[PDB]
């Protein structure tokens, strides 16, 4: 009666969709600048990534994990 | 509640007098003699 | 939404949705003891028979004889007896405050004017619970009257 | 006759009341180098225009506890200050500076009132001033 | 963002035979013995020490560490006490039959007495701290274990010190660095509550939650292995707890549910133990940590991401309250009193949830049982919560009176409700007259008609009734909460809302506790008490400044007795004068409270279960007809219940007996000083000094009567003591007789 | 202390036993328990939830007693310059108030002197003294003869 | 005649004070506005008739209640 879902396949499909939402969200919106040390990506791309400064590509990479898991777990429940 | 004792009545409509009229009088009576000129 | 009142800040007072709204000016300005014009003798009688009339309440389902086949004059008795008390009560504040002069610009705010809201709420409080009363003690009337019972 | 501008409040339930309007009022002055915020006594925070200020306030304690005030809680010292009490039918009537010069700093013209030529322990006995109105330092 | 300055103050003992140096009015030296008072009173007030703010906040910084020290000390001696001075092996092996007894009393003057047997071959003093019960839950099982513990204790104690001294002799941080509100709040909010609630949820599952499961099976401590054993074999914590097999993993791969072997959500109580389910607080706070890790990653620091407060606070301004919140962050990262006004308010407020919580959810093994652990825990923390919530209105006036500056809060939140303060107070004030009709009112009318012989008329269940139509369909929902609104919850989060009525032994842990007109009239008292210390304490923080009375009364100070019989006299216009009434109110409050919760619970929840399953009360049920009345609570309460402890004379009790009468002397003596007045007592004195100027013995540090102010506060300090020192034993006396 | 005295002694001599006196009332409990806990008990059943009998009254007027004595406190403990702005608080309220602004007082309204507070809450203080000890004096003595 | 007559320093006083300080020094005879020591005796010799007569009316109540409602 406590009933998820275990297994692998699509599961990192799930989360990466959400990686892709977070950093659509970060760039949509936020103090994206400057902060630490980052590597430096070029423009959007792989780099859309990496674009968002040192944190905000490790902050979204976070957010979208959780998005992620709270998506994941949530589909895995469903509806009954 | 009526008692044997004579003038049996008395209670009846004195307790009233005692209870109703003459505070309701006085009080009054004393709230119109505080007001005045002075 | 919320600023001083009438443009005087130093006045102890602020203009709220309460205080002076569009509202509350209206309402507190029509009910009978701020509108324009009336005597104070029908000032006093508005007042009166809205209170009288439900100043049985209490007494009528919540008073001692509420557990007898006098719930009904027991609560008329209690309610006039209470509007017999505020009418003295009322007539008497009027006579020692206005014992000086007067004041032309209200005259519900002297001896004259409110001696006559203070006879006006007596009749219209005495009115008031007595007609309240007749309703309760015929309301096996009042019930088939609406219900077209008898037509 | 004499005016200033009201401070610019937004109001307080700390102000005047009927009082104001059937026995007395009291009203303070004062002039200003510039707008700056200052504690209402009624409660709150309000500033003064630069220039000229008018504040009417219910008591005589009050406007002398803003008179300190302005006199103690500013980098410009505002002694500048005027009380009045106006009365309803119109008439005011001069107070604080009363003679012109603060009353801590000795001036000629103030007649002495309420001195005695007595040490305060030379007062009479009670016994002495019996049944008559007067009390042993009259 | 990290600054110090290096070595600010010298470490001399110089200082220590120098008292009252702190301040430069006592620092001269003492003429009369109020320099004395005025040394121990001004001790801890570094804001009349000094006027520079980096000062204080090094001053305070270093004075939790010291704090942190003796409370570490205090809780080592509570371990060491279990460890040598306790029967708690003895204890575990029959947790049912023996009493949890620490403190061995020295046999002297007679009062080896108080060392009463509690079974299992012992004599000491039966506790009341619910600390065998919290030990079990967390997996000890021998002596040496909490001896362990309490040495523990000591170095962490040392190590407290050390950091005090470090931080305020040798590297004392900036004003700037106490300044980083945002960062202090990620890390408490992670560091201190997330991986402490993470931390303990790693000991829960890996040696409470094994090792209490055999105690359920009752193996006996001897033969459970140790707790480190049972990470040495994995085999072990596998043969509990099927999902150990694919042990790490489902977390990562986030199957999770495999771990539901052992992260439950039973909600209810472990029947044979009476406490909560360790695998329901273990799930518990691995999902609060979690959730805490989370919540500290929302404010802004050096990397860009996050939050500015300012920001926030800011940008939240409506048509009614002009600027808003503008100023809210700048008062809260500089003034101390304005943050402690809040912290207590909050850490009172909750302290009273953690009893109202603890109480109708044992979380420990046991604790359901003992009714004087029960009584004892719930009213410990209620006054605890109580005193909190008072000085929340002392320091939240404080701030008022010293740090609040009129140009940083113009139009905003704070000045504009400084701008109808009257009419806070005018309500306030109306509700508190409301609720004091209506609720104690209910209770003369109640009085007055039984005596007149009219039953009929008082407000009774039986008669007519208040019925508590709300709180009644709260716990309708409560309890037809699983399989609905929480479907995932076997059972509810507690049976006092409704259900079956657990029981342990032959005791009733917990049950539904049904809510009638009794009920209903207590809980608009508890109401009416609440608020009307509120408008105390309220009415001193908004008139601490000013007033029609007093406009000039903040530069009077915070801490006055008074200015002059003038203008019809003006005794206690201060802000301490507040916190001075607003005691008296709190505990009259409180009283209620605790006396409600000990009748309630004995008379209609407590008592012995036969094996059928009915229920035998232990004032049986008369509440619900004799809590209705004054006269049923000065009798059926009150003189039924302290029975026991003015009969104690003789026995293992008779501590509580005495000390029943210790509290009604020091209560009487504290009305001394409250209708009394400095103005006599110095008269008396010269008198006295005369005596001694006549032999000579005059004292150099002339005598001189307590000030206003102390002779108030020290009224208060006694009127509150005995109150509780009477409660206190009334309670224990009470509750260890009973069960 | 005195009546204490007086009444605890002769309810041992009326009863013959005077053993009681003169065995507990040599310690605080003693009084405590044998003379102010035990002579309540016919005392505060004047009536009850089951019924009520002829000490009905002094068991009300026991608590009516303590009422007053306490009420006392109030007038006793806290002083005057508090109550002062309390007021001041209402008198805002009515003067603002629609309708019964309609009724200004002809006297305004001020807290109690500093002397009357004593004076009242002195008086107080006295009536409870009185009115409860009697009440029990009767009670415990009628009730037990 | 304001309440207080014995005092113009209690009439004028605008409060509720009024009232209550009228009470309690209303039987200060010596207080009193214009109060000599010739018109004080007088005053006290006639307070004391009606005292006496309360007494004696007292004890009446006693006896007639009695008598008219007590088993004696
Ligand atoms: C956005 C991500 C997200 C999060 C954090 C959650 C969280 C939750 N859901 Mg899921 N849900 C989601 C997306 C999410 N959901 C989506 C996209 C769907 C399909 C539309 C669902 C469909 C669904 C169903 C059918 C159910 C849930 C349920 C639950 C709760 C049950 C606990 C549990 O079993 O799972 C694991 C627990 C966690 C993952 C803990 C998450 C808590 C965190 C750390 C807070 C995060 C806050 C957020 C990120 C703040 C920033 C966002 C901003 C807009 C404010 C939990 C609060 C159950 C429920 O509550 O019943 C109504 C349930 O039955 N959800
Ligand atoms: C001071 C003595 C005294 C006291 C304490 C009482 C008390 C009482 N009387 Mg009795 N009464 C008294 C004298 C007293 N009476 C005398 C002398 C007579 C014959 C004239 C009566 C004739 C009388 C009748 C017919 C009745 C009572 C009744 C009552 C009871 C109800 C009150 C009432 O009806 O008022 C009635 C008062 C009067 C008729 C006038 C009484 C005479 C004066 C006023 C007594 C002197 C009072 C004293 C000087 C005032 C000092 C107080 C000071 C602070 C002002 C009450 C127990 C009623 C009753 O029996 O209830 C069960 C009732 O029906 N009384
Ligand atoms: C701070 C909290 C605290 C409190 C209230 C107590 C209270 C007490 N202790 Mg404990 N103690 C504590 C902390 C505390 N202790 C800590 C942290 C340690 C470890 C260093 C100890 C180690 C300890 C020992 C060895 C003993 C006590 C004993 C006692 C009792 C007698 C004290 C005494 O000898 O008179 C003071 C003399 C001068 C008393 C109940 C004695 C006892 O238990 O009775 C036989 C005892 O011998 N304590
Ligand atoms: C973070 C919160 C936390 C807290 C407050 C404790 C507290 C405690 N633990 Mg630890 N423990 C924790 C986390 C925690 N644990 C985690 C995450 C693990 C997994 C490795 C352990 C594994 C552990 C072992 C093996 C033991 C303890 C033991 C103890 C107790 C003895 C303390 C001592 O003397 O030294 C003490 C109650 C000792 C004990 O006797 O248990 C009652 C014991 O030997 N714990
Ligand atoms: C922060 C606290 C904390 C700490 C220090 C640990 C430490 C440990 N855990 Mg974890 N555990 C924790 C919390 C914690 N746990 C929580 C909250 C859960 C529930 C999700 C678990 C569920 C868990 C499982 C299923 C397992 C461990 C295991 C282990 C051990 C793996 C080491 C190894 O064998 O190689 C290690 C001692 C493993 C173990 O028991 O040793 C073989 C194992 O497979 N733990
Ligand atoms: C969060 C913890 C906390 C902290 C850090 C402070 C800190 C401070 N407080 Mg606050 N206070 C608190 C909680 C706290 N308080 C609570 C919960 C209340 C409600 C009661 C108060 C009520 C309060 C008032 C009214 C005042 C302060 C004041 C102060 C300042 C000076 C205190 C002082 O001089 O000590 C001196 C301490 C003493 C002289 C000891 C007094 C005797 C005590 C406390 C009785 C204890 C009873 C005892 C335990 C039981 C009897 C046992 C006995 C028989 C042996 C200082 C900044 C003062 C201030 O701000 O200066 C103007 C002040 O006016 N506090
Ligand atoms: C135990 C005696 C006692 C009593 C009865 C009170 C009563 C009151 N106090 Mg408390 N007070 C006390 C002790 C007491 N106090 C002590 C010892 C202290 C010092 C610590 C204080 C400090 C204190 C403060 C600081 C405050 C109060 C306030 C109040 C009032 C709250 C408003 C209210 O309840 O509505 C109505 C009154 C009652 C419900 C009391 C019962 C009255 C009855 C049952 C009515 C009787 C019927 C009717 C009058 C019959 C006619 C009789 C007539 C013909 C003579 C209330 C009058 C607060 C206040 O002023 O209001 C906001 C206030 O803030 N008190
Ligand atoms: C023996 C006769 C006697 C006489 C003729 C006087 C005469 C006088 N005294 Mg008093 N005095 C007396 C006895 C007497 N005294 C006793 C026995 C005491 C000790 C208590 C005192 C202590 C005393 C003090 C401290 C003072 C006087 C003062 C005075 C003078 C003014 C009195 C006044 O106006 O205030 C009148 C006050 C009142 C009327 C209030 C009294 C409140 C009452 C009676 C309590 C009632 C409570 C309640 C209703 C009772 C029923 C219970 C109910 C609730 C069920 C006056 C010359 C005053 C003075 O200034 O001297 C010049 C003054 O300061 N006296
Ligand atoms: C059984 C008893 C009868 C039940 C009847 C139901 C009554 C429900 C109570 C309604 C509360 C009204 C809230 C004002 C809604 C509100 O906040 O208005 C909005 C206004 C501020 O809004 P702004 O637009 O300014 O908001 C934006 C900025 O302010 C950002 O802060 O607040 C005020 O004006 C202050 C008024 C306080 C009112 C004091 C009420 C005291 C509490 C009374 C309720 C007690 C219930 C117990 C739990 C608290
Ligand atoms: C407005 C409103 C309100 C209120 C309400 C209420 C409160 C109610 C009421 C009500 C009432 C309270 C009513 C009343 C009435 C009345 C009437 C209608 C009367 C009458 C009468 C009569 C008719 C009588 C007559 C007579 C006389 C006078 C004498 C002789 C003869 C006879 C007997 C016939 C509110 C704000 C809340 C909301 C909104 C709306």
């Amino acid at each position: 009666q406590a009933s998820p879902t275990t297994a692998g396949w699509s599961l990192s499909v799930g989360i990466i969709m959400c990686l892709c939402n977070v950093f659509a969200f970060v760039i949509g919106y936020f103090a994206i600048q400057k902060t630490g040390k980052g590597k430096d990506l070029a423009l959007p791309q792989l780099a859309s990534k990496k674009t968002f400064g040192l944190p905000e590509l490790l902050a979204t990479m976070s957010f979208g994990h959780i998005l992620g898991a709270g998506m994941v777990l949530g589909l895995a429940s469903s509806g009954i | 509640m009526d008692g044997s004792y004579a003038a049996s009545y008395l209670p009846w409509i004195l307790i009233p007098m005692v209870g109703w009229l003459f505070p309701a009088v006085t009080m009054g009576l004393l709230f119109i003699h505080i007001e005045s000129e002075g | 939404v919320v600023q001083a009142y009438n443009g005087d800040p130093f006045v102890g007072h602020l203009s709220t949705p309460i205080s002076d709204s569009a509202f509350t000016r209206t309402f507190i300005g029509n009910l009978p003891a701020y509108r324009k014009g009336l005597s104070p003798i029908l000032r006093g009688l508005e007042v009166g028979m809205a209170h009288g009339y439900f100043l049985i309440g209490p007494w009528t389902l919540l008073g001692p004889l509420r557990d007898s086949e006098y719930q009904y004059i027991g609560g008329l008795i209690g309610a006039l007896a209470l509007i017999l008390v505020a009418t003295a009560a009322l007539s008497s504040y009027g006579l020692v405050t206005f014992q000086g002069e007067q004041g032309s610009g209200d005259t519900l705010q002297t001896a004259d004017g409110w001696s006559q809201f203070a006879a006006g709420f007596f009749v219209g409080g005495m009115g008031g619970a007595f007609v309240a009363y007749f309703l309760l003690e015929n309301l096996s009337v009042v019930d088939g009257i609406f219900r077209g019972l008898f037509n | 006759e004499l005016s200033g501008q009201p401070p610019k409040f937004g109001g307080s339930t700390g102000g005047l009341l009927s009082k104001a309007n059937r026995e007395e009022k009291y009203a303070i002055t004062w002039t200003s180098a510039s707008e700056q915020v200052f504690e209402m006594p009624t409660g709150g925070a309000a500033i003064m225009n630069e220039g000229e200020n008018l504040l009417y306030l219910a008591r005589k304690e009050q406007c002398l506890a803003l008179g300190t005030q302005l006199r103690t809680k500013f980098k410009p010292k505002i002694q500048d200050y005027k009380i009045y009490r106006v009365y309803p039918s119109g008439e005011v009537q001069y107070l604080h500076p009363a003679d012109g010069v603060f009353p801590e700093k000795v001036n000629e013209g103030r007649e002495a009132q309420g001195t005695k030529t007595r040490r305060i322990g030379q007062n009479p006995e009670p016994v002495t001033i019996k049944f008559s109105g007067k009390a042993p330092y009259e | 963002k990290v600054s110090v300055d290096n070595n600010p103050v010298p470490t001399s003992f110089e200082k220590w035979g120098k008292p009252g140096h702190f301040d430069r009015t006592l620092a001269r030296g003492p003429k009369t013995t109020t320099w004395i008072w005025n040394l121990h009173a001004n001790a801890h007030d570094f804001d009349s020490q000094t006027s520079d703010l980096e000062d204080v906040s090094r001053k305070i910084f270093s004075a939790h560490f010291g704090h942190l020290a003796v409370v570490f000390v205090w809780l080592s001696g509570m371990y060491f006490h279990g460890a040598k001075f306790s029967n708690y092996e003895g204890w575990l092996a029959d947790p049912t039959h023996i009493k949890p007894s620490a403190q061995v009393v020295w046999p002297i003057v007679g009062q080896g007495i108080l060392n009463g047997d509690v079974g299992g071959g012992f004599h000491g003093i039966q506790i009341t701290s619910g600390l065998f019960y919290l030990w079990r839950a967390s997996g000890f099982t021998d002596s040496y274990q909490l001896y362990c513990t309490a040495i523990g204790g000591l170095v962490m104690a040392a190590l407290m010190l050390f950091a005090g001294w470090f931080h305020y002799h040798v590297k004392a941080p900036k004003l700037e660095w106490f300044q980083n509100v945002e960062s202090m709040m990620n890390h408490h909010l992670a560091g201190l509550l997330g991986l402490g609630s993470l931390g303990w949820a790693g000991h829960q599952i890996h040696v409470s939650m094994p090792i209490n499961k055999l105690l359920d099976a009752g193996v006996a401590p001897k033969d459970i292995p140790l707790p480190h054993e049972f990470i040495l074999e994995p085999s072990k914590m596998a043969e509990l707890y099927p999902s150990f097999a694919q042990g790490l993993t489902p977390f990562f791969t986030l199957n999770w549910g495999v771990y539901s072997d052992f992260l439950t959500f039973k909600g209810g109580l472990n029947p044979v133990t009476g406490g909560l389910w360790l695998s329901d607080t273990a799930h518990h706070h691995l999902a609060i940590a979690v959730l805490f890790i989370i919540a500290g990653h929302m404010y802004r620091t050096n990397w860009g991401i996050g939050h500015s407060m300012k920001e926030i606070l800011e940008a939240h301004k409506g048509p009614f309250t002009g600027e808003g919140h503008k100023g809210l962050y700048e008062i809260l990262t500089t003034s101390w009193h304005a943050q402690l006004a809040i912290n207590l308010a909050l850490l009172g407020s909750l302290t009273i949830i953690v009893a109202q919580h603890m109480y109708a959810m044992p979380p420990y093994p046991y604790q359901a049982i003992d009714y004087a652990t029960q009584l004892s825990l719930f009213t410990h923390h209620m006054w605890i919560g109580g005193f909190l919530i008072v000085g929340a209105g002392a320091h939240g006036a404080i701030f008022m009176v010293r740090d609040y500056d009129p140009a940083k809060n113009v139009n905003n939140l704070l000045d504009r409700m400084l701008r109808h303060r009257d009419a806070i107070i005018s309500h306030l004030n109306w509700v508190c007259i409301f609720l004091g009709f209506h609720s104690f009112g209910l209770y003369i009318h109640n009085d007055t008609m039984r005596a007149l012989g009219r039953p009929q008329d008082m407000f009774s269940d039986t008669a007519i009734q208040l019925q508590p139509i709300f709180a009644q369909w709260v716990q309708h929902l409560h309890t037809l909460a699983p399989g609905a609104t929480a479907p995932n919850a076997l059972a509810t989060a507690s049976y006092a809302f409704g259900g079956e009525t657990i029981a342990v032994a032959g005791k009733v842990a917990m049950m539904p506790i049904t809510l009638g007109t009794a009920d209903f009239m207590v809980h608009h008292i508890h109401a009416f008490t609440i608020h009307v210390t509120a408008l105390i304490l309220l009415k001193g923080v908004l008139y601490a400044r000013s007033s029609r009375l007093v406009p000039d009364k903040a530069n009077l100070g915070f801490r006055f007795p008074c200015d002059g019989p003038g203008r019809g006299g003006t005794c206690q216009v201060s802000g301490w004068d507040h916190v001075f009434l607003g005691l008296f109110w709190m505990y009259n409050s409180l009283s209620i409270v605790i006396f409600h919760f000990s009748w309630k619970m004995q008379s209609d929840v407590w008592g012995t279960v036969s094996p059928d399953g009915s229920v035998t009360h232990v004032t049986l049920g008369n509440f619900a007809q004799s809590a209705i009345t004054i006269n049923g609570w000065l009798r059926d309460f009150l003189w039924a219940q302290a029975a026991n402890v003015i009969n104690s004379y003789g026995s293992a009790l008779s501590a509580y007996g005495i000390m029943f009468l210790a509290g009604h002397f020091v209560f009487a003596f504290s009305l001394m000083f409250l209708f009394s007045g400095r103005g006599y007592w110095q008269e008396l004195i010269e008198s006295i000094v005369w005596a001694h100027n006549k032999l000579n013995v005059a004292p150099a540090i002339q005598p001189r009567a307590l000030s206003i102010i102390q002779g108030r506060a020290v009224g208060v300090a006694h009127y509150l003591l005995g109150g509780i020192v009477t409660t206190w034993a009334f309670f224990l006396a009470r509750s260890l007789s009973i069960g | 202390w005195l009546t204490f005295y007086w009444h605890w002694k002769h309810l041992g001599v009326w009863s013959g036993n005077v053993a009681q006196f003169n065995e507990n009332s040599t310690y605080l409990m003693g009084w405590f328990r044998d003379y102010l806990w035990a002579n309540s008990a016919q005392l505060i059943n004047g009536y009850n939830p089951y019924g009520v009998n002829n000490l009905s009254v002094w068991a009300w007027m026991f608590l009516f007693g303590h009422l007053v004595w306490a009420t006392g406190f109030m007038f006793l403990i806290s002083w005057r310059g508090y109550w002062q702005e309390l007021i001041e608080t209402i008198v805002w309220a009515h003067e603002r108030t629609p309708l019964a602004n309609l009724v200004r007082w002809k006297d305004k309204p001020v807290a109690l002197s500093i002397v009357q507070a004593r004076l009242v809450g002195l008086a107080h203080f006295t009536v409870g003294y009185v009115l409860t000890y009697a009440a029990f004096l009767i009670a415990s003595t009628a009730g037990k003869f | 005649t304001k309440f207080p007559k014995f005092s113009q320093d209690l009439a004028q006083d605008p409060t509720t004070r009024r009232i209550w300080y009228g009470i309690a020094t209303a039987h200060d005879f010596e207080t009193h506005d214009g109060m000599t020591e010739e018109n004080l005796y007088q005053k006290i010799f006639a307070s004391h008739f009606g005292h006496i007569a309360i007494i004696f009316l007292w004890t009446s109540g006693t006896l007639f209640h009695v008598a008219w409602q007590g088993n004696f």
